[PDB]
């Protein structure tokens, strides 16, 4: 992506499809990796570390390549059991919101990506949970949100601010 | 064009598209243009330690004397850590007219006691020719006969002054069996030496070797049994020659030569080893034997 | 013995699936370029088929594990709650190690983009400087005409070689004799001879 | 065997797609246990991974700060050879390019 | 050899 | 002729079957396959030629790894002489092609393209390694177990059929 941002700076479509295919192939690697390892949270952390740099493509690298999760990764991070990967997924969703809104400005990335992203959005925003259950046991909806937010829930706060 | 072409070449080679090559039988090579008969005949029955040499950067076949002086002053310098070095172009050891002309490097000691006579050649090596820039004179092959101490010092001088590097060429038993098959497939007459294949069984405590030293005519009539397509040798034909060896050795000794590995293939055309000390060049088919050797050194380079 | 039993159940839920897939394949009774395209079509429609399967298994399992763990708040001291307090301590140490990673990585990306911009820009500038050196090379070819540059160049080479001899017989004649070398204003500007 | 195995793969993958579509999530048997032995085992496994994923996100942060310092140093050295290369191009432009062969021989 | 030499 | 599903599986048993002419490397690879304490009862089977003399009570072979010693053409020609005793339902997921001796590249009587052509014309994974060194066995033997838990069905998400779709 560094060398493709300069390919926009230095004056596409066939190189575009290559980073998109790399993301889709890693998303194929990382959706069966959780099958071999039974959705191992240590592995899911690195998987979303990859997509931590996939959401922030348009805003960061100027490439119109906002590419979403495979369903098996987003839903297994939403239905995960530790808050440290849940809020990472929530932050990645917020960055996907930001990048899709930015891609709507300067302008497939327009129809199917927005459809699948709204699919992910309605699934998560309606679901927004045992990890949060554990956090609540550690403990008025706004008070609970503030307690979560003060306890390092940064990605959740960023996505809730949407 | 100049670098990305080598990238594509490497990509294709690593891709491993089907490579049983219908290589042509080595053709009787009339000694082309000006090949010094004394010099060429001097290089024939001499055991060359094979090396794969990367292209010589900023090399020129005009500045022979000053390179000879720099290397001679460095050879005797490593003795400080009686010797003459004569760079000698060969003028005819090239496959295509665009190949870099082969040049020798001889450590001559009072009289012409040639101690080392190292040799660089690029014959039918137009697969690395079209991938280097103009500043590189690509000579994939390096042929040193002298002691390994002098070879591993002139190699250092060449690395220092040309940024060219010497990986020791090792002919695997696959290429060894290949060159064994095509060198009995030649149209040669008055066979110099028996067609010997030196095997080496993979025993852990012991190091047994086998010398399947066929009569050169009997290995030709045996090859004609496995030769069906003319002009070209197939990997099926090469493997059938090797399998006729295997099933005629196991028929007697009941040990599977296919379970072993080739280490040397002596032939009336050219003897060939595995560990590097490979090229004995008995017959003057050497423009094809060296063609195989350069196309194998190109493989190690690229 | 129950966790091992669950491992058995998960293994035989899948070995049965293998058996049934083979049975159906044997129940069933060309374009090799597309025989892998309608084969890759399977592992994209199988993938959707047993991807939603896992996202429903995880959903219906985490729902129970939420309801099952919802009975631990009403439970007594449950030292696993003390363990989950350490889990809460572990979480903040990660998501505050991610807050930094959301700023350190952003600064690193900005620095890398700046560096790549100044790398391609430097390659452009250095290529311009090198082609300007090539433009100086035809100025060198303006010297290779050799009608009067060659003769004076050869005179320079054949007269400095006399000026690098008499000079070096001053470093060896203001040395060997009773020189009194630098205690003299005259030889002082002639000693310290410029190269 | 390539074609006869591609055909077998297609035949078996069609059966697998027909079987996965048949597979309703079988949570109706579940586990007669109160599932605490499973929930608090997954929570324990989290503590055995969050202890280790914190140990790798701390290493990532360490190699991120070290690489940030190294990249800042490299960017400083890149800016220096940026300004230096630009001023060298500007200077050598119409400094040594304004060299005549006759003026060159006059300097000789 | 077939035990010929 | 061996079949993948003629026998019922065990309970936690994942029984691989290494097929190679040299049995010293096969024994070393089997020792490395059980050196780690995995969660599956690995009953490794060794062999030289897949004909495999007909002995009943043999477990449901969940994997066959054709260890093809690239140093020796016998280990190949016997492998193709053992590939004609395999099911077309066995090559889908439960067949791997180990290529030992490769990487040394100076003893290889077989070009590594010939073994990749062999393993691609049977549409099965080809896993390269070097069985003579332990440092490359213990990291490759743990690859033959994680493949074995896939084909035996021990990972409850991935079939043997799903495996070659991942290793294609």
């Amino acid at each position: 992506l560094l060398w493709l941002s300069m390919d926009i700076h230095m004056k596409l479509g066939g190189s575009m499809n290559s980073v998109s295919k790399l993301i889709h192939y890693v998303g194929w690697l990382s959706t069966t990796a959780m099958r071999l390892e039974s959705n191992n949270t240590f592995l899911l952390h690195f998987i979303l570390d990859f997509y931590e740099k996939v959401c922030d493509i348009y805003i960061n690298y100027n490439l119109p390549l906002v590419v979403l999760f495979p369903p098996g990764i987003f839903y297994s991070a939403l239905l995960s059991l530790d808050t440290s990967i849940l809020n990472q997924l929530c932050f990645i969703m917020h960055r996907y919101r930001k990048n899709l809104t930015a891609a709507k400005k300067n302008e497939n990335f327009s129809s199917k990506t927005y459809q699948e992203f709204n699919h992910y959005l309605t699934s998560m925003v309606g679901c927004l949970h045992p990890s949060f259950l554990s956090y609540a046991v550690s403990f008025k909806w706004s008070w609970y949100l503030d307690y979560l937010f003060s306890q390092g829930l940064q990605g959740l706060k960023l996505f809730i601010r949407s | 064009t100049p670098l990305q072409k080598r990238l594509e070449s490497v990509r294709k080679q690593s891709s491993f598209i089907l490579t049983p090559p219908r290589r042509k039988i080595p053709q009787c090579s009339q000694l082309q243009e000006d090949v010094d008969p004394q010099k060429v005949a001097f290089l024939l029955h001499k055991q060359w330690t094979l090396y794969s040499l990367t292209p010589l950067y900023k090399f020129s076949y005009s500045n022979l004397k000053e390179y000879s002086r720099l290397l001679n002053a460095f050879i005797v310098a490593e003795k400080q850590k009686d010797i003459k070095v004569i760079f000698s172009t060969l003028l005819g050891m090239k496959g295509t007219q665009r190949d870099p002309e082969a040049f020798l490097v001889q450590i001559v000691s009072r009289e012409g006691k040639v101690l080392w006579t190292g040799w660089f050649c690029c014959v039918f090596g137009d697969s690395l020719l079209e991938t280097v820039s103009e500043d590189f004179t690509c000579l994939p092959l390096f042929l040193a006969n002298g002691a390994e101490s002098n070879t591993a010092i002139i190699g250092t001088w060449f690395q220092k002054t040309f940024d060219c590097y010497f990986s020791p060429l090792a002919i695997n038993a696959f290429n060894l069996s290949w060159m064994a098959a095509m060198w009995t497939a030649c149209k040669m007459d008055h066979y110099v030496a028996t067609t010997e294949f030196l095997w080496s069984v993979p025993c852990s405590p012991q190091s047994l070797d086998i010398s399947f030293a066929i009569h050169p005519e009997d290995a030709k009539a045996l090859w004609d049994s496995v030769h069906k397509t003319p002009g070209e040798v197939t990997q099926e034909e090469v493997d059938l020659f090797m399998d006729c060896l295997y099933s005629h050795f196991h028929r007697h000794f009941k040990i599977h030569l296919s379970a072993t590995r080739l280490v040397r293939v002596s032939t009336s055309v050219a003897s060939a080893h595995t560990d590097g000390k490979i090229k004995i060049l008995c017959h003057k088919y050497l423009i094809g034997v060296l063609a195989y050797l350069t196309e194998l050194a190109i493989f190690q380079i690229e | 013995r129950m966790t091992l039993l669950l491992r058995l159940r998960a293994q035989t839920k899948q070995q049965l699936l293998e058996y049934k897939s083979m049975v159906d394949a044997s129940e069933e009774k060309k374009q090799i370029e597309a025989k892998i395209e309608d084969l890759e079509n399977e592992i994209e429609e199988v993938k959707v088929a047993f991807e939603i399967k896992k996202l429903a298994l995880d959903r219906m399992r985490l729902s129970t594990a939420l309801k099952k763990n919802l009975e631990k708040i009403s439970r007594q001291s449950s030292v696993l709650m003390d363990n989950m307090k350490h889990l809460l301590e572990l979480n903040k140490l990660i998501m505050k190690s991610q807050q930094e990673s959301w700023d350190l990585e952003e600064k690193l990306l900005d620095i890398r983009k700046k560096r790549l911009q100044l790398k391609q820009a430097s390659e452009s500038k250095l290529l311009e400087i090198q082609t300007e050196k090539n433009k100086q090379k035809i100025d060198l070819d303006s010297m290779e005409n050799s009608e009067r540059i060659k003769i004076i160049r050869q005179n320079l080479q054949m007269e400095i070689k006399i000026t690098t001899v008499i000079q070096h017989v001053f470093q060896n004649l203001i040395l060997g004799s009773k020189v009194n070398w630098a205690e003299d204003p005259a030889l002082k500007e002639i000693v310290l001879q410029l190269e | 065997a390539q074609l006869s195995l591609l055909i077998m793969q297609v035949k078996c993958l069609t059966a697998e797609l027909s079987q996965w579509q048949k597979k309703t999530p079988e949570t109706i048997p579940l586990t007669e246990d109160v599932l605490i032995t499973l929930g608090k085992e997954e929570f324990q496994k989290l503590r055995q991974d969050l202890e280790m994923v914190l140990s790798t996100k701390e290493s990532k942060n360490e190699k991120l700060k070290e690489d940030l310092e190294r990249e800042q140093r490299w960017l400083d050295e890149q800016q220096q050879i940026m300004e230096s290369l630009n001023v060298l191009h500007s200077e050598l432009k119409n400094k040594v390019e304004t060299f005549s062969e006759s003026r060159i021989f006059n300097e000789l | 050899e077939f035990i010929i030499d | 002729v061996l079949r993948p599903l003629d026998k019922l599986p065990g309970l936690n048993t994942a029984t691989i079957l290494l097929v190679g002419t040299e049995d010293a490397l096969l024994q070393q690879l089997a020792d490395s396959m059980l050196k780690e304490d995995c969660a599956s009862e690995l009953k490794v089977h060794l062999a030289k030629s897949l004909p495999l003399p007909s002995s009943v009570n043999r477990p449901r072979i969940d994997l066959i790894v054709f260890v093809v010693n690239l140093h020796s053409k016998y280990s190949l020609q016997n492998t193709e002489e053992s590939l004609r005793h395999v099911d077309a339902s066995f090559f889908l997921g439960k067949v791997c092609f180990l290529a030992t001796g490769a990487g040394r590249e100076s003893h290889c009587s077989i070009h590594r393209h010939t073994v990749v052509k062999l393993a691609h014309t049977y549409q099965s994974p080809l896993l390269y390694c070097d069985l003579e060194v332990e440092g490359f066995r213990a990291t490759m033997a743990q690859r033959l177990v994680r493949v074995l838990q896939i084909c035996a069905g021990h990972v409850p998400g991935v079939s043997a059929l799903n495996l070659l779709s991942l290793l294609r």
